[PDB]
RNA sequence: AUUUUAAAAUUAUUUGAAUUUUUCUUCUUAUAAUUUAAGUUGUUUCUAUACAGUACUUUCUUAACCCACUCGUCUUGAAACACGGACCAAGGAGUCUAGCAAAUGUGCAAGUGUAUAUGAUUCUUUAAACAUUUUACGCAUAAUUAAUGUAAUAUGUCCAUUGUAGAUUUGUGCCCCACUUUGCAUACAAUACCGGUAAGCAA
RNA sequence: AUUUCACUCAUAUUAAAUAAAAUAACUCCAAGUGGGCCAUUUUUGGUAAGCAGAACUGGCGAUGAGGGAUGCUCCUAACGC
RNA sequence: UUACCGAUACCAAGCCAUAAAAAGAAGAAAAAAUUUUUUUUUAGAAUCUUUUUAUGAGUAGAAAAUCGUGGGGU
């Protein structure tokens, strides 16, 4: 016998191989992991690595945030592994070339009126090989409504997580345990 | 029926297989509930100090501009 | 049955022999700041501001400076899990810890000898050398010193 | 610009209807591709993946030649074809048909 | 690379070798040291006596 | 479907899944809420904090009509208007356009978010929040109160 | 014990019978894994049956190898004949056992001008 | 290509040569080390003072117990030395916390000072180390040169006989050259243990004290 | 299908050195070969000049040496003097719906779901599929308060709050480095501001 | 005290060792479990108990193998073929 | 005091799985015959192939890969 952790066998923790099953985004997965292993140049892995990702950690970046991202560094490629969202309460948009996994209709139209570039993955590898001159983003990933449930459970002291209930109002999980006024608060 | 009660065996050995987590450690510890008066001054310097940046690179833009 | 804040303290908070009276007048001119490793001593002849029973011994970081309380980040081990502990005490019971300034004086030679090492361009190791194996020696022993020894018999 | 070759592999990687595997005796997926030289399950022999296939077959009862845009045809002459259109393989291709020569 | 045999260095001479390259001086040293005759080293003896 | 169904991947295992000496009995917590605030007086605690007992005041008919008002932020007023248009309105200082926020179907107006600067807004509604209202104004704008 | 004939290692010729499949009638001898307290087999126990393992399996490289070398392939039809035309000496046929006479021997013909031998060659013969 | 080809060999060729030299040095020190205690020794005879020889430095750790029905603070112990399989040996420096780590699992095993020529065999026939990214090791066996030189080229310890040298007495580089080492796993003793449960310096035949000069010969039998 | 190479070693040569004067003396200049490299190949039989035999394979069969206690079960513990089981065949047990959840897949995405229902050149399948009138409602986009209600920097600037770590970039001397350069997600705070509640003022 | 600049702190032996230390954190979703028992040592009640009750650790339980003739826990040692 | 016997523990070697790690989108080799025929192959299936190293107990439980039965579309 031998007195390891774990015995022998490393732990990975994370996913392997994309569960989906889409012809398309298995293409990709298989070009970007070549990229990643022929040229190390870490982007490509980490580019990888998203497209691997489940759908939950591709959140949707709006295109206020990407414009804001870009607003140091022009020129230059905003790549987003995921989908590109609009947003109604931009009134302007600069000259942006934008790399998505996905663009809303919408988002690609204001893309192109802005005399943009909408460029897919294929067309970003095609591009930059080595990802030069690219800036990776991602969306909010932690302010999905899935996530105000975590953490510290309502309940304990100081944790601000939404309880799950049916709906809002007097009548909902908002007596005994929540004012000083009745038993204990929160 | 008479029953084993209370017993510590083997607790040490559960607690010990995830080991014992120390605190994460961060740091920047909430100032809430600490020491006031002193807190808000500190606030106040810090907004002072923001203010000034904000000045100079307004002032730097001005410059830029021409 | 009975868990009081003071429960199993008849010796821990007890004054040593011929230690008791108050706390003296100079202890509470030991400066203190946001960052200091401290020792929480209970001095049980102050009732006011007494930390439980556990914290006596253990020292922490002061994160809180009041008129005269001092707020100390306790480490305590909780079954499965270490957390930190905000122990709000007074100045009576904490005392400045003692290995930080030994470590203080550490730095303070280490800069002084990296610094004698740059106005020669030198390699000069600074990590403590531990207790390591004896080099040879030849130790001059005359023949009338050399005291011999046998097993003592039993009585 | 929607279909390429890799694509069509990933479409048709498990779900085909030429693809006969072993039940007894697992090891062994083949393709039943008219224009497969070598009747492996791979992208780079797979007449349906491979944009240019220059297979001999047997079809029904007389030997034919078939071409990748399908052409279909009917020793010398074989290799008049494959001098024709195309682009080891060769080579490979002529001793597929020997051997189908020799079936009747 | 694919895995072969694993040779014993202390006896494969060329493997010694390869791991050590002065291990050949060495050896040769130790061969010459065998060589010499018996009739010295007794003479040596009694130098070793006297001594 | 069935066949990816746990309970046919523990087949050939006694228990079923659901514990030896710990069998699976039917009912066991109680039934439904059951002990909420006796047995299960923690989890409630944990994870429903405020659930037991009734707070304020009562409202014996509601009808939620006489109180219903679809909010929008000014951030997204402008967004109301298509792309074209947007353009022509900021190329031309000179005209405003007019929105009538109720008939794009909501009743009230916050102010959640900035307006583009000097871009004067007019802006029909029910209801405005009183900042809003001010960052209308800031920019040039009216709110016209509509009914 | 172990079997080796060409290359070809066998690791375990004995099938595993089911625990007790030689007590009871009603226990057949098609390995089922014991569960349950006590079992004996399940704990090893000096002299019972084996438990089925993974360390029994072969190579990867000869496994589905038939003491001929060469992978069994079964043959409903000429069609399917037709797909080892080009690895006659890896793949050998089996024509399967619903085929009529007629079928058979045609499938047994056409094997022979292929030089692909068949393992079942003299059913209904 | 062809010309950075050449270039490499050649360069190869130039560190064997430095090799070599390192290894004629190492062996010209063995025996003027050896013949200077000699001296030493004859010395303190002559006149009434004694000569003590320095610790060896190093200490060389052969397991004995089992995984089984031991202590936590041993088995961490067990961990931190890299001591995993009942027969696993490695090379420890001794220290002061070294030693008392060594004292707390002294029951558990069978210690004491290598000799250079032990040392060397153990280099050679049961010797393997780890090659690849850290954390992932792979155990293979030296063989060749090239294999550690990747590794160890920034240390200035080319060639086995060098690391064999480190290993030694404790030198500017030995710590490093341990931890690239594989746990040497050793066979049983070819005559056999004494008794696994009774102490070296238990009057009675025992096995897991401090046998500072036999565990060589130990060691020796068990290769 | 070029790390079964390169080197090591060895053999026969060729140039220069060395103190270990040595038919295994070492380095080294060059060339061929070989294996001690670079995980077993060769020779001779035999099966056998056989189509199955008494050989060879394998299934069964008893022997024999050694071992092996009735399974399931509840139990700290079952071979139990614990229970259930004479035997066999068939049947025989986490399912289905409602709502919620997280997980993941997919479409769309500040929206989304065409609900009922209509419409058709829809009518074996057609109880589906398609289509949606030439601001329906749900959930979400805003929260908060018992509540009348109130409702997120704030028009100096379409700009997008401030930190400390942080991916990616941009440069300098293609992964590490040591600086710059940008600062995703997120963690950790800090501020603003919105609803409530204090407190201070207060028409 | 915070902020921006300065000068400048060992570092490839890595601010004492040693470390199959990232197989780590963290988040989620759940399962089973919540009758335990035994051994050394410390130990309380009990004349004592294969008794009841505790402490540190290891086991058994969930575990076979070699030994202890025989044995859930003792010793050796944990098990792919 | 030796010698020996003695485990599923240890070591050396093989093979199996698991885990991880290297790494990967074009070409004739040999033998038998008698300079040309014949015999074999002449690979490139990304959860895939090649190689490497370590590891492998297990009830309650969890997961994955498979296997089979009744029917359906293909
Ligand atoms: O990666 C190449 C390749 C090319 C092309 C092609 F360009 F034709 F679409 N298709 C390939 C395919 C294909 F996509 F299935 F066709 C699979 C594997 C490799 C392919 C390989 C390279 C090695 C020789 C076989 N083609
Ligand atoms: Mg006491
Ligand atoms: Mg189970
Ligand atoms: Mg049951
Ligand atoms: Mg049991
Ligand atoms: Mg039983
Ligand atoms: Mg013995
Ligand atoms: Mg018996
Ligand atoms: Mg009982
Ligand atoms: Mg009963
Ligand atoms: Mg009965
Ligand atoms: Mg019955
Ligand atoms: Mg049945
Ligand atoms: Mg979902
Ligand atoms: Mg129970
Ligand atoms: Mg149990
Ligand atoms: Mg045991
Ligand atoms: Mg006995
Ligand atoms: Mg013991
Ligand atoms: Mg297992």
């Amino acid at each position: 016998g031998i007195a390891l952790k774990n015995v022998g066998r490393i732990k990975k923790h994370g996913r392997k191989h994309l569960v989906s099953k889409n012809p398309y985004l298995r293409l990709l997965v298989k070009l970007y992991n070549f990229l990643a292993r022929r040229t190390n140049a870490n982007f490509n892995k980490i580019i990888a690595k998203r497209l691997i990702m489940p759908k939950r950690y591709r959140p949707p970046l709006s295109l206020s945030k990407l414009q804001y991202h870009m607003a140091n560094h022009p020129n230059d490629i905003a790549v987003v592994v995921g989908s590109i969202t609009d947003d109604k309460r931009l009134f302007s948009l600069k000259q942006l070339k934008v790399c998505a996994l996905r663009f809303t209709e919408t988002a690609r139209k204001r893309i192109e009126d802005a005399g943009g570039e909408c460029l897919t993955f294929d067309q970003l590898a095609l591009k930059y090989p080595t990802g030069k001159k690219c800036v990776l983003l991602r969306g909010p990933t932690k302010a999905r409504t899935a996530e105000k449930h975590f953490g510290k459970a309502p309940g304990k002291p100081k944790s601000k997580a939404r309880p799950y209930v049916r709906s809002k109002g007097r009548k909902f999980e908002k007596a005994r345990g929540r004012r000083k006024s009745r038993a204990y608060k929160k | 029926a008479k029953s084993k009660n209370h017993t510590n065996h083997n607790q040490n050995r559960k607690a010990h297989k995830n080991g014992i987590k120390k605190p994460k450690k961060h740091k920047f510890m909430s100032r809430k509930g600490l020491d006031p008066n002193f807190f808000r001054n500190q606030k106040y310097c810090l907004k002072g100090i923001q203010k000034k940046k904000k000045e100079l690179k307004l002032k730097a833009k001005q410059e830029k501009n021409n | 049955k009975s868990r009081g804040k003071r429960s199993g303290t008849r010796y821990k908070f007890s004054k040593k022999f011929r230690k008791h009276g108050e706390c003296t007048a100079n202890k509470y001119l030991e400066k203190l700041n946001y960052g200091d490793y401290v020792d929480i001593v209970c001095d049980s002849t102050q009732q006011k501001g007494m930390p439980f029973n556990y914290y006596h011994g253990k020292t922490g970081k002061i994160f809180h400076i009041t008129k005269r309380g001092v707020g100390v980040l306790v480490n305590k081990r909780v079954k499965h899990r270490i957390e930190q502990k905000k122990v709000c005490v007074r100045i009576e019971h904490v005392r400045k810890s003692r290995c930080n300034e030994d470590f203080l004086l550490r730095k303070i030679k280490n800069a002084e000898l990296i610094k004698e090492a740059k106005l020669k361009n030198e390699h000069i190791n600074i990590k403590r050398k531990t207790e390591g194996p004896k080099p040879a020696a030849m130790i001059k022993v005359p023949p009338s010193k050399i005291i011999t020894i046998e097993p003592l018999p039993f009585y | 610009s929607n279909v390429s070759n890799a694509l069509v592999w990933e479409l048709t990687r498990k779900s085909n209807c030429f693809i006969k595997k072993n039940k007894a005796g697992k090891k062994g997926v083949f393709l039943c591709d008219p224009l497969n030289v070598n009747y492996k399950n791979t992208p780079s022999s797979s007449g349906l993946v491979k944009s240019n296939s220059t297979n001999v077959t047997l079809k029904d009862g007389k030997v034919v030649f078939s071409v990748k845009v399908n052409q279909h045809f009917k020793m010398k002459n074989v290799e008049k074809l494959l001098q024709q259109h195309g682009s080891k393989n060769k080579e490979k291709l002529l001793k597929k048909y020997k051997r189908l020569s020799k079936l009747y | 690379k694919k895995r072969l045999q694993n040779k014993n260095s202390l006896t494969n001479f060329a493997v010694r070798c390869r791991l050590n390259p002065a291990y050949k001086l060495l050896r040769s040293l130790a061969v010459l040291r065998m060589r010499k005759s018996i009739l010295e080293k007794s003479k040596n003896k009694k130098e070793k006596r006297v001594q | 479907a069935t066949r990816f169904k746990k309970n046919r991947k523990k087949r050939g295992h006694v228990s079923a899944g659901h514990g030896r000496v710990g069998k699976h009995r039917k009912h066991p917590g109680g039934r439904g809420k059951a002990g909420g605030l006796h047995h299960m007086r923690i989890n409630f605690d944990k994870y429903h904090p405020g659930y037991f007992g009734k707070v304020g005041m009562r409202h014996l008919n509601l009808l939620k009509n006489r109180t219903y008002c679809p909010t929008i932020n000014v951030d997204k007023l402008w967004g109301l208007l298509p792309e074209e248009k947007k353009k022509e309105f900021s190329e031309n200082k000179d005209i405003a356009p007019v929105i009538d926020v109720t008939r794009k179907g909501y009743f009230k107006v916050l102010g959640n978010g900035k307006l583009k600067h000097n871009q004067p807004i007019v802006v029909k509604a029910r209801y405005f929040s009183s900042v809003a209202e001010k960052k209308i104004k800031a920019v040039g704008g009216q709110c016209i109160l509509v009914a | 014990a172990v079997k080796k004939v060409g290359k070809i290692i066998k690791k375990r010729t004995k099938k595993f019978t089911r625990f007790q499949s030689n007590r009871f009638m009603r226990v057949k001898p098609a390995w089922r894994k014991p569960r349950g307290i006590d079992c004996r087999v399940r704990r090893r126990y000096k002299g019972t049956n084996l438990m089925p393992s993974i360390g029994y399996g072969s190579n990867k490289k000869t496994k589905f190898l038939l003491p001929n070398n060469k992978y069994k392939y079964v043959v409903k039809n000429v069609k399917e004949m037709e797909p080892l035309i080009m690895n006659h000496t890896k793949y050998c046929v089996q024509i399967a056992h619903n085929v009529s006479s007629k079928k058979r021997k045609q499938i047994i013909e056409r094997a022979k001008q292929m030089n692909v031998s068949v393992i079942n060659a003299k059913a209904r013969l | 290509a062809a010309k950075k080809i050449k270039t490499l060999k050649l360069i190869n060729k130039k560190k064997r040569n430095d090799l070599r030299q390192r290894t004629l040095r190492y062996e010209e020190e063995y025996e003027s080390e050896r013949k200077k205690i000699i001296e030493l020794k004859r010395e303190a005879r002559k006149n009434n003072c004694f000569y003590r020889e320095a610790e060896k430095k190093v200490v060389f750790v052969i397991r004995l117990k089992g995984v089984n029905k031991l202590p936590p603070k041993v088995r961490s112990v067990f961990r931190l030395l890299r001591l995993l399989q009942v027969h696993n040996g490695v090379f420890v420096k001794v220290n002061k916390a070294t030693k008392e780590m060594l004292k707390i699992v002294e029951p558990y095993v069978t210690y004491g000072y290598p000799t250079l020529s032990t040392v060397r065999k153990l280099l050679y026939k049961r010797g393997y180390v780890r090659v690849g990214k850290v954390r992932r090791y792979a155990r293979k066996k030296i063989q060749d040169n090239a294999d550690i030189s990747k590794h160890l080229g920034k240390y200035n310890v080319h060639g086995i006989e060098d690391m064999v040298y480190q290993l030694y007495t404790c030198g500017p580089v030995f710590k490093k050259v341990n931890n690239f080492l594989w746990a040497f796993k050793l066979k049983p003793p070819r005559k056999g243990f004494k008794a696994k449960r009774h102490a070296f310096n238990e009057p009675r035949p025992g096995d897991w004290g401090n046998r500072e000069a036999h565990i060589n010969e130990l060691i020796n039998r068990m290769i």
